[PDB]
RNA sequence: GCCAGCGAAGUGAGUUCAAUGGCUGAGGUGAGGUACCCCGCAGGGGACCUCAUAACCCAAUUCAGACUACUCUCCUCCGCCCAUU
RNA sequence: AUAGGGCGGAGGGAAGCUCAUCAGUGGGGCCACGAGCUGAGUGCGUCCUGUCACUCCACUCCCAUGUCCCUUGGGAAGGUCUGAGA
């Protein structure tokens, strides 16, 4: 019934409510996938420079990814820290993160199954500390 | 959309070039490129090892806005008067491939006519200094934005005189008047250690000169990386 | 009822900090005036006589925050390249240079003014590697933190 | 296509080669290494050594050093671990004419352990889960 | 010291000016009445002093040193008054209280608030908290025997194209289904509307024995469509009084209206019913957190053991059993379980839950917009992979308030709001939380959330929400407390974006059908007509000279009689509603690419293929092909209402293929020759005084739509907007199949759904790229 | 007649020592001229060039309504005077 | 009768030209996941051993810090008017 024709969609995966609070006093930064490189970069920038403008005081940020978005995260960032130019620390957090997937075919005797995935999310953390 | 390109006409020394890199890299400069002055009476061809920039210069140039790295040209300022020397410089075509934009500096309006219709040139060098007319026919100046010369305005009256900023307000006009203003960048020299002005002072600067109240900021912002892409055409 | 102000900020770009020591009001407004009625006539330095004054001025760090009106900042901002020669008690050449234009609205402004500030800190340090300076680096930062 | 790199664990290096460890490096994409690995990690954590594993991954890979690694933590349920990042520039030659090209790739460390960052964080901050 | 005594006074400029912004932009004038934040300014400070705070009243009184007739009626009987004309729900006048309110179609609804929110709202809609009132939603209840229900709902269902509800039986029982019902059997491609359907089994029989319920939940236009389907189909047979119930309703409760009839011969038992009961849509992620804090479940421990003495006697018997108890205990653990679960956004498909809640309004915290995240404990993380796994909620869906008696015997307890107001006030305490308990609101509240963009696979699962399911009686009562943690409302464009940024049509009349998509555009019709004669001429552009036959959203009926007779050349609105054949068209639109074999990936885990025969069979048998398209503006585009979609050239291509950042090409322009005949109209009026046509208006649709302009248009558009979820022009337009598949025979090289787009007011083309994700 | 406030982010423009209707070209409309093109009811339609597209005034929380200040502009009720059958 | 020419006054919940490029100020927006979590295929090893290698098979190429997009003072924005946002 998951062969031949039959609806797949990706539910959600969670992070945790978090940021709620994360934009107020530390600044958070998500990754997403196949919108912009640049525009992401450009907001790191922007991000990063606020003071009194950009949510309160920039003082600390950290950014979060997922299995490819791992992978962009550490792009941006290692491009970010040849970019701002000032000593910053940088600190990775891994962690796992429950995938849920639904698969349910259009039929009156049919029933939907639930697939589980384990995904590797990382936190990279940039502290401003004194040169 | 590359800012921050213009022409310098400076060497003196190790140190004074020291100071005018640091200087255009702390204002409002990119990419720096360096005129080296030939006249046609000494007739000297040295271009093997003359400045050697990145062997004395300390790994990097930083600037304080993008904090890129600068790339560095090294151009030739040739000043022509007789039609004999322009003749070796058509002969330099194929001899030494270096020195990527060639800029001649024509005063003869035979020798203008044949430069931009036959002698292959990058940017044409117009100054106008003590005393020097000179007319300009259209359909050469057709050819050779067709073509893609970039006319080079060489401007330092600022300290010295009056009379050297009332001519060159004068040439520029002249120019900004029968040249229509499809393609000229303005540019300054180095002699003193503190002949440069503003990044975004050329566009006010050449709104002086007139052209428009924006297309001299859109004309040098092209016609820069305009003017580099022919030189590499021109080098390949 | 009111009228649409323009703002331009200038950085006095110089060694021999004499010169950074030797900065007033009067003398700068007069400086002004003396260079603008060299370049623009009685239609250009008059009206610069009422609608340009300086507004903003500081000493050792040499940015210069001035006013200037809707038909006439760009006759301002063009004859700002030709302040040369100051003289003065001794022998200086001072030169001014333009950050960024800013259309009125000195709240950004001050905003900006911030940024470039850091800027000039944070990109001065790696070339230096000096403990004295870095010092008060780290207790600029964290009075700035303490904001 | 011919590759060089060149890795600018740099002090880190020091108190591990004193106890030498295993060490373990994912090149670009590679499958059944992943398995090769797991396999290594279930046989040490059976023979003698000290509690210091190593992984390392340059290129595409940092994300798959992130991914392999987390499972010998739901199976070994490491303590401590220092993830570490640096530049890594491959200078690579291939054929289109021969054409040189010279990229900079993140590099990606994992240093497990147990014992040896006891004494240590006041400033790294590795989790502790 | 040079760049010692420099890094002193940078440091002493930057204190100066960081100290100095972050004081002037609190100064605010030196001005303590606009000291205040901008969404929180009263203008009436002037006239009374009591608008603003007492710290800051206490500086007014200072600052004013320094510086029409009553209601002579009951209130309640002119309501009355009035509500016998129009329908004045419970939270009607919370709503005019400060939003727009428009007449329309049915009732006068919110169409944009008063206060500049387009912005905020987005912004309460992806982080925050927003609700909405929904209670247009008219419910058909049926009942009968397991066996003709079955049969009733299978004359209407087509399960062999559509979605299932009926016959499937495993997604009932947790959860409901959500699709688009048909007209009769004959399988016409007439008639189609969406309705929100819900199954209920009990527990306890397991076998076609008892009387099963069903529930329909649709629109008041679809109402009036579909009460006329089910009757042809199934069988033709001195105190304040509030006015809780509609005074339509009331008034023909006695000649006709609510519908609550029986069949002696096929046992279907009919209950149309307008407004029986509410339902409020909070769409949010912190709406599910404050939904955790605020609705709390009533303690069923006191008053089942010994508190008994006056009526609400339907709790002790509920009571008596003692499983009931362990049913509550267990509903409000998976309700503080799902509290625990950090968003709405993971769940499969609108799953149902409900529960006995003590009405949030025996907390009630004193402050105003005091709105909070979670405590940082986040425990309990197996239960929660527990319930996301399973989700089985067969035991905890409990019908109490759906039966027939027990919801009226709720209803009618007429419980008082300002007087529980003023019993809080009487018990002087400063920030405590007291309310007596010998009679207490112990009623359930049905939850149903959710899922927003499942089908579209660019955000999987966007919009997450939940929708409280409650009596008539329980209505502004339970409206307020979410307003008071600071829950914004949002009206009818709330919805709209709703639709345009989730890229689903909106469910009154956006989508072309035949009772309700054709009035709805003859609706929105009269208002750009009227919107078209108020405006003078040398003011809008002509759509003659420069444009077609816009923005009237009805020449598609011809447009497709010229692309049929094209196709035979060389039954009306058929909308390819099939995931499969939607499917197959999205392996084509979507991916546009050509690595080595197949679009964006080589091994795909699919089938790539091509076959222009099977294509052209697919209309042999749909005439008349009708597909709505999600199309994303590239760069150097903001879509405007009802934007025509054109065919590209082969010179488009090689001029988009020569150079990057290329703008499309003008428009020539066109004949206008029908100006002298207006004028010659106007002539002839002038004389007569001494078929009204003004500036573009002429019966003439025939021959234009067939070719008029130099491409060829296909395609409508409803919604044309930038979204903020992407950051350019995101448009939802409707196209024919007819030239979609000329548009993929012609190219089986690079970029095909490159496709050029043409807005009414210019003369510019703006490309854009097709998308049916279904 | 009296009685009811919320210090925490950021208005399809949101500034406050107070930004936002800038230039060019073609079409819209009010007009004039034709040595251009197509069709045969003296003519009709499209094409080319020029002029005019102003004033009142300027937002600091929004909306509804009323007011006052308008004339490139459109739907009507009109008056007076001049000329014609 | 020709509202042919000139002027004035009244009423309409009457409206106060648009588009594209170059350029200036300010604001907004730019969505944690390649079904690669024990992935797949190939050559030596191996059939129960991979500090082996290859294919950007998932092109995410490019010194990446914006050659990204949107719009931007109306009928009246003016009255020391009314009322509402408790």
């Amino acid at each position: 019934g998951a062969v031949e024709a039959e609806l797949d969609p990706v539910e959600y995966t969670l992070r945790k409510r978090l940021p709620s609070r994360l934009p107020r006093r530390p600044n958070d930064i998500y990754v997403n996938m196949k919108t912009d490189f640049k525009a992401q970069l450009a907001r790191c920038q922007k991000l990063l420079d606020g003071g009194a403008r950009g949510q309160n005081a920039c003082s600390e940020i950290y950014i979060h990814g997922l299995g490819l978005a791992i992978n962009r995260a550490i792009n941006i960032a290692l491009q970010l820290q040849a970019g701002s130019f000032g000593s910053l620390q940088v600190a990775a957090n891994t962690s796992t993160v429950e995938l849920v997937d639904e698969l349910e075919p259009e039929t009156d005797t049919r029933e939907p199954l639930t697939r589980i995935r384990n995904n590797s999310a990382i936190h990279i953390r940039v502290f401003r500390v004194t040169p | 959309a590359v800012f921050a390109d213009l022409d310098l006409r400076a060497g003196s020394d190790l140190k004074a070039l020291r100071g005018l890199v640091e200087t255009a890299a702390h204002l409002g400069y990119s990419v720096v490129a360096i005129n080296h002055i030939v006249d046609f009476k000494e007739k000297k061809q040295e271009i093997e090892k003359p400045v050697a920039v990145s062997e004395l210069f300390t790994t990097l140039p930083i600037v304080q806005g993008k904090s890129r790295p600068i790339k560095i040209l090294t151009r030739l300022t040739i000043i022509v008067s007789d039609p004999s020397h322009c003749n070796v410089l058509r002969a330099t075509s194929s001899r030494a491939r270096l020195y990527d934009v060639v800029a001649v500096f024509p005063k003869t309006e035979k020798l203008f006519h044949i430069a931009c219709t036959h002698l292959d040139v990058d940017l044409v060098c117009i100054t106008v200094t003590e005393k020097l007319p000179f007319y300009f026919k259209r359909p050469p100046i057709n050819v050779a934005i067709d073509r893609g010369l970039a006319f080079e305005l060489v401007y330092s009256p600022a300290i010295k005189d009056s009379t050297m900023r009332r001519y060159t307000i004068s040439s520029a006009l002249n120019l900004m008047q029968i040249c229509k203003g499809k393609n000229v960048i303005i540019s300054s020299a180095a002699e003193r250690p503190l002949e440069i002005r503003g990044p975004y002072d050329v566009a006010n600067l050449g709104l002086l000169f007139g052209l428009s109240e924006s297309d001299a900021k859109a004309a040098v912002s092209t016609n820069c990386r305009a003017a580099l892409l022919h030189g590499e055409t021109r080098k390949t | 009822v009111r009228f649409k102000h323009r703002y331009l900020l200038c950085e006095l770009v110089s060694d021999d900090p004499r010169c950074r020591l030797s900065l007033d009001d009067r003398v700068l407004s007069s400086l002004v005036r003396d260079t603008i009625a060299r370049v623009h006539g009685t239609f250009g330095a008059a009206a610069c006589s009422i609608g340009f004054a300086v507004r903003y001025l500081n000493a050792y760090t040499g940015i210069v925050l001035l006013r200037c009106r809707k038909e006439f900042y760009q006759l301002v901002w063009s004859a700002l390249p030709f302040i040369t020669y100051l003289e003065n008690k001794g022998h200086r050449y001072p030169c001014f240079f333009n950050t960024l234009h800013v259309g009125g609205t000195i709240r950004t402004c001050q905003k900006f003014l911030i940024q470039y500030n850091r800027r000039q800190l944070l990109i001065l340090l790696q070339n230096c590697t000096d403990e004295g300076e870095r010092e008060a680096i780290q207790k600029s930062v964290t009075r700035s933190c303490l904001l | 296509m011919e590759n060089f790199r060149k890795v600018r664990g740099g002090p880190g290096s020091g108190p591990f080669a004193d106890l030498a460890p295993g060490a373990v490096h994912m090149r670009v994409k590679e499958g059944s290494k992943i398995r090769n690995l797991m396999a290594f990690a279930t046989a040490s954590m059976a023979q003698p050594a000290t509690r210091a594993i190593v992984f390392s991954g340059c290129g595409r890979a940092t994300t798959k050093t992130v991914t392999c690694a987390e499972i010998l933590k739901r199976r070994l349920a490491g303590l401590h671990q220092v993830t570490r990042l640096r530049y890594r520039s491959v200078r690579e030659v291939w054929q289109s004419a021969s054409l040189s090209v010279l990229k900079n790739v993140p590099g990606l460390a994992i240093l497990l352990s147990k014992d040896a960052l006891d004494p240590r964080q006041p400033g790294y901050q590795p989790p502790n889960p | 010291k040079y760049i010692t005594a420099s890094t002193f006074a940078q440091a002493r400029a930057a204190e100066i000016s960081a100290m100095l912004k972050a004081v002037t932009q609190k100064s605010s004038n030196s001005l303590v009445f606009q000291t205040l934040p901008r969404h929180m300014r009263r203008r009436a400070m002037s006239h009374n002093v009591k608008r603003l705070p007492r710290r800051l009243q206490e500086i007014a009184q200072k600052e004013a040193e320094k510086a029409a007739r009553r209601c002579h009626m009951n209130r309640t009987l002119e309501f009355n008054r009035r509500q016998k004309k129009n329908i004045w729900l419970e939270t009607h006048i919370w709503h005019a209280k400060r939003f727009h309110m428009v007449k329309k179609w049915g009732y006068c609804l919110g169409e944009r608030p008063t206060v500049k929110s387009h912005r905020a709202c987005y912004r309460a809609m992806t982080n925050r908290c927003l609700l909405q009132d929904l209670s247009y939603y008219c419910c058909l209840e049926l009942k009968g025997k397991e066996e003709e229900i079955l049969k009733a709902l299978s004359g209407m269902c087509n399960i062999d194209t559509g979605l299932t509800f009926a016959a499937v039986h495993c997604l009932s029982g947790k959860r409901q289904g959500s699709l688009v019902l048909y007209r009769v059997n004959k399988y016409p491609r007439e008639m189609l509307g969406p309705v929100t359907f819900i199954w209920k089994s009990q527990r306890t029989p397991g076998d076609p024995s008892e009387s099963r319920q069903l529930w329909i939940w649709l629109h008041p236009t679809l109402k009036q469509d579909i009460l006329e389907e089910i009757k042809a189909a199934c069988q033709c047979v001195g105190e304040n009084a509030k006015p809780i119930k509609k005074i339509i309703g009331d008034g023909t409760r006695d000649p006709c209206l609510p519908y609550s009839w029986i069949s002696p011969t096929t046992g279907i038992i009919i209950s149309d019913l307008t407004m029986e009961m509410n339902r409020f849509r909070l769409i949010g992620p912190l709406s599910h957190s404050i939904l955790t804090e605020a609705i709390k479940a009533a303690s069923v421990h006191t008053v089942g053991e010994d508190t008994e003495e006056t009526p609400h006697r339907w709790w002790i018997e509920t009571c008596k059993k003692p499983d009931s108890v362990s049913l509550h205990c267990r509903q409000e653990a998976i309700f503080e379980l799902l509290g625990g679960i950090t968003s709405p956004a993971e769940i499969p498909a609108g799953t149902i839950l409900g529960l006995t809640v003590g009405d949030p309004r025996i907390n009630l915290p004193q402050k105003k917009s005091k709105a909070l995240p979670n405590p940082e404990k986040c425990q309990d993380n197996e239960k929660v992979r527990q319930l996301l796994l399973e989700g089985v909620p067969v035991e905890c869906t409990h019908s109490f308030i759906w039966n027939q008696d027990i919801c009226k015997s709720v209803t009618e307890n007429k419980i008082s709001d300002q007087d529980l107001n003023r019993m809080r006030s009487e018990l002087l305490v400063p920030g405590s939380q007291l309310i007596l308990g010998p009679h207490e609101s112990k009623i359930p509240i049905l939850l149903i959330q959710q899922p927003g963009k499942v089908t579209g696979e660019d955000r999987l699962g966007w919009g997450s929400g939940w929708d409280v399911l409650l009596p008539k009686g329980w209505g502004m009562a339970f409206w307020i407390p979410f307003i008071y943690r600071g829950v914004r409302v949002g009206g009818l464009k709330e919805s709209a974006v709703h639709s345009q940024y989730k890229r689903s049509p909106n469910v009154p009349g956006d989508f072309p059908d035949c009772p309700a998509g054709m009035l709805f555009a003859e609706e929105q019709a009269k208002n750009l007509l009227e919107k078209y004669k108020r405006r003078p001429p040398a003011k809008r552009p002509n759509y003659v000279k420069l444009g077609t036959l816009a923005p009237f959203c009805c020449p598609w009926e011809q447009l497709t009689q010229d692309w049929e007779s094209r196709v035979q050349a060389y039954s009306h609105l058929c909308v390819l509603r099939s995931r499969k054949l939607l499917k197959q068209l999205s392996a084509w639109c979507g991916p546009s690419s050509e690595d080595s074999r197949g679009g964006r990936r080589a091994p795909g885990r699919g089938q790539q293929g091509l076959t222009r025969e099977a294509c052209l069979s697919i209309l042999g048998h749909f005439p008349r092909a009708l597909v709505w398209v999600s199309l994303s503006l590239l760069s150097k585009g903001s879509p405007e209402p009802h934007t025509m979609i054109c065919v590209p050239a082969k010179e488009d291509f090689l001029q988009l293929h020569e150079d990057w950042h290329y703008c499309g090409p003008q428009e020539s322009k066109h004949s206008d020759p029908f100006r002298s005949k207006i004028l010659k109209q106007k002539e002839k009026k002038k004389r007569e005084k001494r078929e009204a046509l003004t500036l573009g208006l002429w019966s003439g649709p025939l021959p234009r739509v067939t070719l008029h302009c130099s491409r060829t248009l296909l395609g409508f558009v409803t919604q044309g907007d930038f979204s903020m979820a992407v950051g350019c022009g995101e448009a939802l337009g409707f196209v024919s199949l007819t030239g979609l598949l000329d548009m993929l025979s012609s190219q089986p090289a690079a970029q095909r759904g490159l496709v050029l787009l043409r807005p009414p007011a210019s003369l510019q083309y703006r490309f854009a790229r097709i998308a049916i994700e279904v």
